[PDB]
């Protein structure tokens, strides 16, 4: 949760509800931008652990 | 799987101001064989080669006109029982404001 | 909401699942409704 947190402080998350598509979303619903960031900080953790 | 069938379009080598009865037979046999077809929303929509320029014109099949095509079977040009009341215009026009696309067979051509 | 909660994978499967259900579900109601009408059409042309 910390690191959703985290992420919601870069700049990445400011176009991640602009431009979706560049990042593979497919949608600018809360429910798709909380779907792919869990995916990718969850992939992140998963390869550093 | 989307989109909803609304009928088919075909063309004339020339104009008739009434719809043939081939054509309201195939409308009839094609909706009774697919249930898919509505028969408020299909329409049959004809393209007729005036001189240097097309008409188009749509028309409705009627309840009376599904039922007369699908128990028809002659497939002359003046079969029995083919009446104006088998068929009515809808309303049709044409519009710049979006873009429509085909598609056609895999495996081979259509023609 | 406006700030993004973390979703687990099997919550997010377990939801997806659902709106799936939900999907057919609905597809299967329209085509009840479709028959309803086909029949209605059927019989006030019969």
């Amino acid at each position: 949760q910390d690191a959703v947190d985290y992420l919601t402080w870069t700049f990445l998350y400011r176009r991640m509800t602009q431009n979706p598509n560049y990042y593979n979303l497919q949608g600018i619903s809360h429910r798709h931008l909380s779907d792919h960031l869990s995916e990718l900080v969850e992939q992140t953790l998963s390869d550093l652990e | 799987k989307e989109m909803e069938p609304l009928g088919w379009i075909h063309t004339q080598p020339n104009e008739s101001p009434q719809l043939s009865p081939q054509d309201v037979t195939t409308h009839a046999k094609i909706m009774a064989d697919n249930p898919s077809w509505d028969g408020e929303k299909t329409i049959i929509i004809t393209c007729s080669f005036t001189p240097g320029s097309c008409t188009l014109t749509a028309y409705k099949l009627t309840p009376s006109g599904y039922e007369w095509g699908r128990q028809n079977t002659d497939k002359g040009n003046n079969p029995k029982g083919y009446l104006p009341s088998h068929y009515e215009r809808v309303q049709m026009l044409l519009s710049d404001r979006f873009l429509g696309f085909f598609m056609v067979p895999a495996q081979s051509s259509w023609n | 909401e406006a700030k993004p909660k973390f979703l687990s994978k099997a919550e997010r499967e377990a939801e997806a699942l659902k709106r799936r259900q939900q999907e057919v579900e609905e597809r299967q109601r329209m085509l009840e409704e479709e028959r309803k009408k086909r029949k209605q059409f059927q019989d006030l042309g019969r």
